[PDB]
């Protein structure tokens, strides 16, 4: 036969040569005689090359192997909210099949120049210091990047747990779908990963594509594209979703696997030469779609690990030239007790001012401003100096402190706008810095009982009026009094 | 009697090519045997290269080996004996006593290769382990159920971590215990033989609490890249049929990495970065996902991680650390100031230290005890320029109050009694946080910084304050 | 009949490609019609792979090649001793046939597990810096590591001389057999050195075995193995030997040179895939054996150059993390005249005090850790900042405890020389006294203790710890001589 059908020259590291299957197509998803699936790569004069979904354990020399027509693809639709797939879509959770709308191709055209329109409608993460300083839009792609254990997952996490304020609500220009493709990471992380979004009841607005720490390769290199056709369900389909991409290091270091076996030339770092274009698609695909596409959104957050905070290392220089932004973690920072540990010199979004709550954008225009030049006369923190630059260090650790936040306590923007005006405008300068702690907490339940009212003009009008302004001002300065 | 048969047909080095009739190959990741004249010498099939052709790796020394000599299928992956029967006992990779203490009289064996656990199978627990030792108790403390990586650079205390850990926990330990020593030093092994049996941990004329696994460096990639597995099957087993507590230590995990990547090229592989073989994350993925706590029973795992040249960003350790509920990381820096064990205090990190765990009282502890070291760091540099004299008066309290702490933090194994002279001291949880909470208020700025050092607890420090004003 | 014999395919670079030699063991030897002798490494399919012992210019394509049925295995037993032999252990010397008791293989397991016991005997090496920071012990494996030109031969070679002081005595369980391995060396500087030897009368006791420069790169390969069985003899048979590998940077050249050769796909800088392996499984040969097995040990001092003080390149992160310790030499540190130019911040012996002389010990309490606060506060002494009473107090001890650790080549020192100049450093009787003039302290010290309390002395030696009343005589002996 040997046109629909082949057998196996040779088996071992993932990888299977195969005679025949004449009529094969490039990247058509294949299946052994024991069962196990794989993807044919390579297509070569004599023989086809065949990455393994399973273990090789399963293949012997000589086995069949059956063509199954079949570009790989995905089920996609809502009927996969607050559901645990693997990489093509099989459910893992014990949940029963899955209620797919349709089926889309892991890989997917990336929406040209002509069907976008520029990125408008922020994403609120919760994070005073993410959404105040470096602001976030729809159909962006911000990156986060950063050392191991920064807090990566952290602002992440903290983003999907924030969008209950609107996923609860009925408006669905205002909902936001939550995509967490886990690469190469521990099960049990997963598992915890999951056990923590349903403590906050927000799995089910929430999809987790696993491909775990053991896991094929192919699997790990397929993932991402796997949920990036799951988001552009809700992007084609005027919806919004944003997608975490936890990590394209680990991408990375999957595709290469797949590469070097298949004896595939390497280059730098042994990265074969379409490693950039590998993450370009990716990332490519994220947009804010124009009004005749249903305007619909994909928002990016891909995870990026330095090592040691190299950002000239090979993969990083890609990504962060794709991206139009990033969120900078440092350990340092960390070890401060600065959490979110932000470097706010390092981290930039393209898309910026656009993207912002009017009403955080108003007062705040300011805190880019003031955190510079406290960067710049921070060593003078060790005897004599001028008012100037002493009143510089009086704004600095008080802002700073402003902008620690637990874990998981992602902040509402009405809640957000009366601190950071607070602050920007010296009504905390007064104040030691310890006592900022309790400061937040006290101001923001006593605005809600004697001035819930502005509050909710804030989270209504989304902009400050000139009156607003007084009567911010005045709420402050009564309870700074007091 | 139905037995396979096929004949050697290549020799390089530790790679054994065999050739075997007509589609009868036996499948990836079985073991063949060789009778030799000493012994026997079992291979490990890795790939089909076709025509009938398997390439296989050598669970020993490939010396003496002729072409053409007869090689046999023993159906199935390598077997280690499992249960009960391997308490007291001293393993070799391929399930053999080395003990000299007679046959491993088990009812079952197992295949040491085996399929890790369905995401559905995973229990998460933030339940703690107390170890008796101030910093990791303090700032990293220990997960019962967890992953529990050491890394360190050569000859920075791993191996006598490891053993202070096992002299601690390893008794008040209800259930079994399996230790692996992966690629170490035959004579480091040769101790623990020794003292478990001295601990009372083993007992070779009655009941023993600890299973011993040996592949050390004394042996070839092939057998130093399986021995783990070994190691782990035997744990597992514990795990899932007898139902239990396991604690599972293994030193040292890079090895298996390392002999991987030993034998790669041989098996025809192109190198990737910093020598490193292709397999790097999926092979270590492969095995760390099968030492899990599941629904059937609880593992909890101590692995030494070697840090090669120190640098923690190289590819090896590097991927290691998301493989760990807790991070103990020691460093050479530390080390050098006499500092034991050589913590490094900022970099150590353990998922638990979370207010939720521990309590309001003890997160709070850690994290200005964390503030304060990372506050006398960044003033190391206007100290060595400008002296001690140019500082505000909080930052000469925090100097102070930093270096008082960075002695508490050391502590005298019983281990290393070698080294100190000094006898080893245990220090309960609570009397950790309360004394560290005490020096932190500045209820001890009188006490000379030499009080804290190599001491237990707060106690420690008064008797020592006194005995040397004296 | 092709099971016994091959007809060579083609030749070039120390390489053989054979066709045949059917029934040949891996790592077999086979000579070849013209004389040169050779090992099958390489049982490929179609044919096999051998590395030459010789040169080549002798062979020729088809000459036919013949089995030996030997793996590479040596002439061992204390015979050996005196001898100057090449790797396979032929004399070189001149002095007609080797005597040996038996034959070892080149490979051998290491002991295991089991037949093993903790190192408590101290292997002296006379060296003040030595005896009394990074103590070696009958059993372990040291390190010695450094730059080109630091010294590292010297270390070995004076604990080399000094077990003149056992050897020449007739308890044969405090003897220590010395085996150097010259492995890349000159052969000159190999004869300079075994006239050194000899100029010491230490050539009795040691086994030069010899791969020079210009010898074949297997048997550079082999010679630490080879040299490894010949010492493993004295282990085994209730004796302690001493393996001096100098060195293996080189060895780990010329094992890259036979797989690049022989065409076997490269590691990392070009190495072999398994470099690691091939010193872990020499290292571990060195062992202290157990009670039941003979009580024998054998000491390792492997020798290994770095380049540009880098110690994290490729070969030397292998070894030191094989190794029970290192001894760091320094260049900046010899030129400004610390020499031995040992690195005390960054030498160990991983067995410690264990094998420590008890007297040396009881002194050296602290030692260590105090010459570290010394580099410490000598750091801070850069800021050129007013010092106190606590600082210049250290200072001034931790400058005349370097000093007093400074030793002469060629000179090492009995431990009752060594045990009251250390008492003198530590217990501060040094303190008061010209830093150029420490050097005479030294010499006048101990003439003073030889000539009057010769008593005490003799006892330090025939006991090895100081009991009260000797710390006693001792304490009014130095104040005595400190107020000259
Ligand atoms: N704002 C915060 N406040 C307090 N703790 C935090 C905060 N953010 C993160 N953490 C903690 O700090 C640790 C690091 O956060 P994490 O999200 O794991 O960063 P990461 O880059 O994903 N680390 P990893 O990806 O596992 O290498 C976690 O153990 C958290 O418990
Ligand atoms: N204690 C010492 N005092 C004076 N000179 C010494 C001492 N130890 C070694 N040297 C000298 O320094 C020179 C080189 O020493 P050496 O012992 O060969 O170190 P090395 O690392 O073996 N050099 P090499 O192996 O040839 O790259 C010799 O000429 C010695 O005389
Ligand atoms: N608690 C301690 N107290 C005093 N000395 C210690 C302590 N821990 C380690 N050391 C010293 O450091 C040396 C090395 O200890 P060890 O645990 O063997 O390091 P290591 O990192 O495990 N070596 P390796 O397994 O090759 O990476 C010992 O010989 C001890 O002197
Ligand atoms: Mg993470
Ligand atoms: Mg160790
Ligand atoms: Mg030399």
């Amino acid at each position: 036969n040997l046109n629909e059908t082949g057998r196996v020259l040779a088996v071992g590291d993932g990888i299977a040569r195969v005679f025949g299957l004449n009529n094969i197509q490039a990247e058509e998803l294949v299946e052994f005689s024991s069962g196990v699936k794989g993807m044919a790569l390579n297509l070569e004069p004599g023989q086809v090359g065949i990455v393994l979904f399973g273990s090789d354990r399963l293949v012997k020399e000589g086995e069949l192997v059956k063509r199954t027509g079949n570009i790989v693809d995905v089920p996609v639709g809502p009927g996969l909210l607050g559901r645990v797939v693997d990489a093509l879509g099989n459910p893992i959770d014990g949940k029963g099949p899955i209620d797919a709308a349709g089926r889309s191709r892991a890989q997917v055209k990336a929406p040209g120049i002509l069907p976008r329109r520029s990125v408008h409608e922020p994403v609120q993460t919760g994070l005073k210091a993410v959404d105040a300083l470096v602001p976030i839009g729809r159909g962006q792609r911000e990156l986060i990047i950063g050392d191991r254990q920064t807090g990566k997952t952290a602002v992440a996490l903290d983003t999907i747990l924030n969008q209950k304020r609107w996923n609860n609500g009925s408006d669905e220009s205002k909902k936001l779908y939550c995509v967490y493709v886990a690469v190469g990471q521990k099960r049990s992380t997963v598992a915890q990963l999951v056990q923590t979004l349903e403590q906050h009841d927000a799995m089910k607005y929430s999809i987790i594509v696993a491909a775990t720490a053991s896991e094929a390769a192919p699997l790990q290199y397929l993932a991402p594209f796997t949920a990036a056709s799951i988001g552009e369900w809700f992007r084609d389909n005027g919806k919004h979703a944003l997608i975490v991409y936890d990590d394209l290091s680990k991408q990375a270091v999957a595709y290469r696997q797949l590469s070097l076996l298949l004896r595939r030339p390497p280059g730098r770092e042994a990265y074969p030469g379409d490693v950039f274009y590998l993450h370009s698609r990716l990332l490519e695909r994220a947009a804010k779609l124009s009004e005749k596409e249903g305007s619909g959104s994909l928002t990016a957050l891909p995870v990026i690990e330095t090592q040691g905070g190299d950002v000239s290392a090979y993969i990083p220089t890609n990504v962060i030239s794709i991206t139009d932004g990033q969120i900078f973690l440092e350990a340092e920072l960390f070890y401060k007790g600065i959490r979110p540990a932000i470097n706010v010199g390092l981290s930039v979004s393209r898309v910026g001012s656009a993207a912002q709550v009017k009403a955080l954008k108003q007062v705040a225009g300011s805190l880019k401003l003031f955190l510079a030049q406290y960067r710049e006369v921070a060593a003078f923190a060790q005897s004599d100096l001028d008012a100037s630059t002493k009143q510089t260090l009086v704004r600095g650790e008080r802002l700073t402190q402003l902008l620690k936040q637990n874990q998981y306590s992602p902040l509402a923007t009405e809640e957000q706008v009366p601190l950071i005006y607070a602050g920007v405008n010296g009504h905390l300068d007064g104040i030691e810095l310890s006592r900022i702690g309790e400061f937040e907490s006290s101001f923001l339940s006593y605005l809600k009982s004697n001035h819930n009212e502005l509050l909710t003009e804030i989270r209504e009008k989304g902009e400050l009026s000139k009156e607003l302004l007084a009567s911010l001002k005045s709420a402050t300065e009564s309870f700074v009094a007091t | 009697s139905t037995p396979i048969t096929g004949k050697v047909t290549a020799v390089i080095g530790a790679i054994v090519d065999v050739h075997f009739e007509q589609s009868e190959l036996p499948a990836i990741l079985n073991a063949l045997e060789i009778k030799t004249p000493q012994g026997k010498l079992v291979l490990e099939v890795a790939q089909h290269l076709g025509e009938n052709t398997v390439r296989t790796i050598a669970m020993d020394g490939t010396e003496g080996l002729v072409r053409g000599e007869k090689v046999l299928d023993t159906g199935g992956p390598i077997s280690v004996p499992v249960g009960r029967e391997t308490l007291g006992r001293i393993i070799n990779v391929i399930g053999e006593p080395i003990d000299e203490r007679g046959p491993i009289k088990s009812k079952l064996r197992k295949p040491i290769h085996a399929d890790p656990p369905s995401f559905a199978e995973q229990s998460t627990s933030a339940e703690i382990l107390e170890t008796g030792i101030k910093v990791v108790d303090l700032l990293a403390p220990y997960a019962r159920g967890g992953k529990i990586g050491l890394f360190g650079g050569a000859g920075v205390g791993k191996t006598v971590f490891i053993q202070e850990l096992i002299n601690n926990i390893a008794k008040a330990h209800g259930g079994f215990s399996v230790f692996t020593g992966v690629g170490e030093r035959t004579r480091e092994g040769n101790d623990l033989y020794r003292e478990m049996k001295e601990t009372g941990v083993i007992n070779l004329e009655g009941e023993s609490k600890v299973a011993l696994v040996f592949g050390q460096m004394n042996e070839p990639p092939g057998a130093r890249a399986r021995v783990a597995l070994t190691g782990l099957t035997i744990a597992e087993y514990f795990r899932d049929e007898e139902g239990q507590d396991v604690l599972l230590f293994i030193d040292n995990i890079f090895r298996f990495t390392q002999a991987g990547s030993e034998v790669s090229a041989l098996l025809g592989r192109i190198p990737s970065a910093v020598g490193y073989q292709p397999t790097l994350a999926t092979d270590m993925g492969l095995l760390q996902e099968r030492i899990t706590t599941t629904k059937k029973g609880s593992v909890t795992s101590v692995q030494a991680v070697y840090v090669p040249a120190d640098d923690l960003t190289d590819p090896a350790p590097a991927t290691t650390f998301a493989h760990l509920d807790a991070t103990t990381v020691l460093s050479r820096g530390i080390s050098e100031l006499g500092i034991y064990p050589a913590v490094d205090p900022l970099d150590s990190k353990s998922r638990l230290l979370d207010a939720a765990v521990v309590g309001q009282e003890h997160y709070d502890v850690a994290s200005k005890v964390q503030e304060t070291l990372q506050t006398y760091k960044s003033l190391q540099d206007i100290i060595a320029i400008l002296g001690m004299d140019e500082l505000s008066e909080q930052d000469k309290l925090t100097v102070e109050r930093a270096r008082k702490i960075q002695r508490f933090l050391s502590q005298p194994f019983a281990v290393a009694e070698v080294f100190t002279g000094i006898p080893g001291k245990l220090v309960r949880l609570k009397d950790t946080v309360a004394s560290f909470k005490a020096v932190l208020e500045g209820k001890y700025d009188n006490i000379p910084e030499h009080a804290f050092y190599m001491v237990g607890g707060i106690e420690d420090v008064v008797a020592k304050a006194e005995k040397l004003a004296a």
